[PDB]
């Protein structure tokens, strides 16, 4: 099946800036190619076909061009509808086949995040499970770097996390951490702590409590 | 004019199909092939195949051949993806698609869960958690099922500073997510705080108040 390589996974650009993004294949595919933008809604629009042809609904900013298996998405001056998804398509053989995607988020300056640890309330723990949450907020790159400790072990595999979308008013992300604990582990152990690092932090930044203690 | 509708979203046990319908209009059906095409959350498009409406013929993705099956009915102008023996790596959008347009998207979600309201625990503010002027507060809404829930506070007067997380899917199969806000820590004895959760798929509502008090 023909592969086709996107790059870059992930841009970071400023309102105004020229961009371009890059696919390419693996076999020859003659200019059956098109390029896809994805949505923040998750609705995807066509912005060029047969390689270097623009979809009669996508505005004239995007360009397309491409030199044997090297097939590049311009977008010539960078407006906030573009921040988005965008996906290359082959039709030149079976299987049809997709790159792998290329992010575009809106680039900022760095920005620290501000850390915040919550230990499990008592009406969870009531009920035979500790929940312990680290909030990591209004921080530049989405990059982040979370670890728990209880009782200064570091933990494995019984933590999740999810971000948030890209801030409209600030540009920034915010991340929340769960660690699950079975009530029983949780009150064992005293310490508990998630340590952060962050390209805006010189030095790691931990947040602790110790359990039962107000 | 060219459009292309498909159902919401759906919920399968594993081990069961789904048949997805694509009902098309503003063009001559049989005259381009309809394909279509899966994302997992989070991750990129994958092509599982097409059929010529003009004659039933297929071209498949190899990795769907042996449980993907699609039919049209030309008299409703309808196109259909049958897949079969379900498993969690099944759940995604599914969208149907022609040359030029592509539909919503139908969001499938493979699950032996059963419905569950959520519980609702305070992120309560604390020291461990007050950064200089600025506190932090939430709500963990865990262990429900289905998707979606909604969090507001203080019926949507407060905004400023509000984080409600994607949620997650936890290991026992139901959804946790959190919701916070940064407030002045000074407010914490002038001002209630109170997240106000609903949860349509099982049409629940919890309004649970966040508090500091003594510990
Ligand atoms: C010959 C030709 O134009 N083929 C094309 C061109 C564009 C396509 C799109 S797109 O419009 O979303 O890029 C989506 C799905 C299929 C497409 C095909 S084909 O697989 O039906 O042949």
């Amino acid at each position: 099946e023909i592969q086709l390589t996107q790059s870059p996974s992930s841009l970071s650009a400023s309102l105004g800036e020229r961009v371009s993004l890059t696919c390419r294949t693996s076999q020859e595919i003659s200019g059956y190619l098109s390029w896809l933008q994805q949505k923040p809604d998750g609705t995807i629009k066509r912005l060029i076909y047969d390689a270097t042809k623009l979809d009669s609904g996508a505005p004239k900013r995007f360009s397309g061009s491409r030199s044997g298996s090297d097939y590049s998405l311009t977008i010539s001056s960078l407006e906030s509808e573009d921040f988005a998804d965008y996906y290359c398509l082959q039709y030149a053989s079976f299987p049809r086949t997709f790159g792998g995607g290329t992010k575009l988020e809106i680039k900022r300056t760095v920005a620290a995040p501000s850390v915040f640890i919550f230990p499990p309330s008592d009406e969870q723990l009531k009920s035979g499970t500790a929940s312990v949450v680290c909030l990591l907020n209004n921080f530049y790159p989405r990059e982040a770097k979370v670890q728990w400790k209880v009782d200064n072990a570091l933990q494995s595999g019984n933590s999740q996390e999810s971000v948030t979308e890209q801030d409209s008013k600030d540009s920034t992300y915010s991340l929340s951490s769960t660690l699950t604990l079975s009530k029983a582990d949780y009150e064992k152990h005293k310490v508990y702590a998630c340590e952060v690092t962050h390209q805006g932090l010189s030095s790691p930044v931990t947040k602790s409590f110790n359990r039962g203690e107000c | 004019q060219v459009q292309l509708l498909e159902p919401g979203t759906e919920l399968v046990k594993p081990g069961a199909s789904v048949k997805l319908s694509c009902r098309a209009s503003g063009y001559s059906f049989t005259s381009y092939w309809m394909h279509w095409v899966k994302q997992r959350p989070g991750q990129g498009l994958e092509w599982i195949g097409l059929i010529d409406p003009s004659n039933g013929r297929t071209n498949f993705n190899d990795k769907f051949k042996s449980r993907a099956t699609l039919t049209v009915d030309t008299s409703s102008s309808t196109a259909y993806m049958q897949l079969s023996s379900l498993t969690s790596e099944d759940s995604a959008v599914y969208y149907c698609v022609r040359i030029a347009y592509w539909g919503q998207g139908t969001l499938v979600t493979v699950s032996s869960a059963s419905t569950k309201g959520p519980s609702v625990f305070p992120l309560a503010p604390s020291s461990k958690s007050t950064s200089g002027g600025t506190a932090a507060l939430g709500c963990l809404v865990k262990d429900y099922f289905p998707e979606p829930v909604t969090v507001s506070w203080n019926s949507g007067a407060l905004t400023s500073g509000v984080h409600t997380f994607p949620a997650v899917l936890q290991s026992s199969g139901l959804y946790s997510l959190s919701s916070v806000v940064t407030v002045p820590s000074s407010s914490l004895g002038t001002q209630t705080y109170i997240c106000n959760v609903n949860h349509k798929p099982s049409n629940t509502k919890v309004d649970k108040k966040v508090e500091p008090k003594s510990c």
